[PDB]
């Protein structure tokens, strides 16, 4: 018994991945001493933990810049969308950036940007300088636009060398070939496929602007970073043993010959908190680096190719992927082939025509109960058994499950002469 | 507005954001003057010995204090930088796309550190069609 | 103060997933993970894995009985392979230690 | 010169992958102070560690 | 002591999460399909 689908639902699923934490740095002297000379001198005596902290955080910022620049800037030339868009009925206006908006972005990325929303100056006073990413949001959007243009015009070939213009239906037929479905299915149901794609895109657009919990990973990473910085700041409001939690009061009330012990307590406690914070930041940045490497690899063999690996480019068989920018992250619109509308069938591995088994050269053997047909694995396309679809492999005795049936020879009718 | 027994205001970490002076009853505020680090952008020492100092997250007001030679980037005020209209590839990243890249144009009105919005690469337009 | 919170997925439910994957892998082949489960005769699915490595389908069916003994004997070897030396489960024990 | 196999073999190789460690939790005051209210006051002085 | 223990856990938890993420890929490619990645789903040509 075998089951073969008869229809396909071309779903579009969104995978959201963190790409980069917010670039952050802190000054040891500003945080621990608060622009006080005595604490600065004591810490200079105490050691080079200042240099270690600043170097570690600078390395974090640099590697984050590298993540941002490497997950996106994979195109040698910044392609732009063609002016006239006869993309086989695929309404791409929702994801192709348009000049109508003051910011040259598309609609879905605009919804994503306005979905995630986060006082900072108060924390910024104690050396919590926040560096801006080298790549700006506009350039990220331009990278996404170039990637979309390459995928929509050249498909995968622009990853290898120079982009080669291809009619959109032709590259979609190639992708169906890559997923083991003959071109005839697409070139016969092109209008239905375009309608399904547009409906799925519209449903995705509506689903995005319904609940803000979709960008869960990005929201969680932003919240975690904000909470870490907030508790790092709040750590300044603890005595840690001494009389007061503020340096100026200790300096004013007590002479340094006596206040040195209390200020040493403050220095040790704040530096311990700071090194705990930088260790947490190191671990979180390693996690974000792993996520960004995964995102870059996913783009590399989903957007710029067609991976034959299950679930890497969306559940079900994979066709394309349309990257879209996001606040400190990326999202992929995995266009996935998914079969449906199954039907039970009776199958037989081989057919013995004249004492010789006739295995199918490409496809399975199925029967509607009355006739016997050969069809492709992933779509019910009944075909008459011919010698072109089969190949003889010796005597039909050793094979098990073989059924006695005829094989039509295409040459015989041509031999009417 | 402050209550009669309220004169010190701790913001989030025992930092007195607002204070009330004793003589009159005015309600004042506290904000640190010029917090913010610096940076140095230079080519190789063998290539050149002129540097450009970056004052991040600082509006271009304190440049004459430590010193055309004026630029206000999205990251901070940058000195010793000559803006250029065109755009090249990024040599020495600074921030917000402004990538300093020293270049000697013709040995005249050159031999200076310049800063510009970096180009994203060579623009292209594939000859797409339906057939 | 130290505590060991129990895992949400208890040992029984985990063994059901591995059973569910095994049930899907045997009858439905691989399409159960992508789309919907599709009944496949296990002879066909094996012949459709040989086709995925360049070996023509006819090789499997011409040698299906030989393959069945080859695989089953290997499974029996695995059973003896495990309960002979405990060092096979290296990484799992290292995590606990 | 080319070498082509004639009779194949089918093996079964086990693979070992950890999936999770022992979930663990801990409380400071029970661990650090041990239900003592004299230490419970001292610990909170060290901030939100 | 707790800081060292907590820091040890986080680094070790990264090891398992790296393996678990790798395990998911093995559970997806090797199990839910046939993978052509040589020496990823067992030595030699892979079947399932």
């Amino acid at each position: 018994s075998i089951a073969i689908p008869t229809n396909f639902t071309i779903s579009v699923t969104t995978e959201i991945l963190p790409v980069s934490m917010t670039k952050t740095s802190v000054d040891c002297t500003m945080y621990i001493c608060g622009d006080s000379t005595e604490c600065s001198n004591l810490l200079l005596q105490y050691g080079s933990f200042c240099t270690q902290l600043n170097r570690a955080l600078t390395g974090i910022a640099v590697e984050q810049d590298k993540n941002t620049q490497e997950v996106f800037a994979q195109v040698k030339q910044i392609y732009k969308t063609p002016p006239i868009k006869d993309f086989g009925g695929f309404n791409f206006s929702q994801i192709l950036p348009d000049p109508s908006k003051p910011s040259k972005r598309s609609f879905i990325e605009d919804l994503l940007f306005n979905k995630v929303t986060l006082l900072i100056c108060a924390q910024k006073f104690n050396g919590l300088t926040v560096l801006p990413p080298l790549l700006t949001d506009e350039m990220i959007a331009q990278y996404t636009s170039a990637l979309l243009a390459g995928t929509i015009t050249s498909g995968w070939t622009f990853g290898a060398g120079a982009a080669l213009q291809i009619p959109f239906a032709m590259q979609m037929a190639y992708r169906f070939n890559g997923i083991g479905v003959t071109q005839n299915v697409l070139y016969e149901n092109q209008k239905l496929i375009a309608n399904q794609f547009n409906s799925a895109i519209g449903k995705i657009q509506d689903s995005l602007s319904s609940t803000a919990s979709a960008l869960g990973k990005l929201q969680d990473v932003v919240n975690q970073n904000a909470q870490a910085l907030n508790t790092l700041v709040k750590q300044l409001s603890s005595n840690f043993g001494a009389i007061s939690s503020v340096l100026n009061d200790i300096l004013s009330r007590l002479d340094p010959p006596e206040a040195e012990v209390q200020i040493d307590r403050l220095i040790t406690g704040r530096l311990q908190s700071l090194q705990t914070y930088v260790t947490q930041q190191l671990i979180r940045a390693a996690e974000i680096r792993a996520s960004a490497n995964l995102a870059a690899t996913k783009m590399s063999e989903c957007v710029l190719g067609q991976s034959k690996r299950v679930d890497f480019c969306g559940k079900g068989y994979h066709l394309m992927s349309f990257p879209q920018s996001a606040p400190h992250g990326v999202v992929f619109l995995h266009v996935t082939y998914v079969p449906a509308q199954e039907k039970n069938f009776t199958t037989a591995p081989a057919i013995c025509h004249d004492g010789k088994a006739h295995f199918p050269r490409e496809g399975v053997f199925v029967s509607n109960g009355t006739h016997w047909f050969v069809t492709q694995r992933n779509f019910y396309e009944p075909q008459i058994i011919t010698t072109d679809n089969t190949f003889v492999s010796g005597n039909c005795d050793v094979v098990i499950g073989i059924v006695n049936n005829t094989v039509y020879d295409p040459l015989q009718p041509e031999l009417d002469s | 507005k402050f209550l009669p027994f309220q004169q010190f205001g701790r913001d989030i970490a025992d930092t007195t954001d607002a204070v009330r002076d004793p003589q009159t009853l005015e309600i004042l505020d506290i904000t640190p003057c010029s917090f913010g680090g610096v940076s140095v952008i230079t080519p190789g020492t063998n290539t050149s010995n002129q540097v450009a100092v970056l004052y991040q997250d600082v509006n271009c007001t304190e440049v004459p204090v430590a010193i055309s030679n004026v630029f206000q980037t999205r990251a901070g005020c940058l000195i010793g930088a000559e803006h250029v209209n065109n755009s090249y590839e990024c040599d020495i990243p600074i921030g917000a796309g402004i990538c300093a890249s020293y270049q000697t144009q013709t040995s005249v009105a050159s031999q200076s550190i310049i800063a510009y919005t970096m180009s994203l690469g060579a623009e292209n337009s594939v000859a797409y069609s339906n057939n």
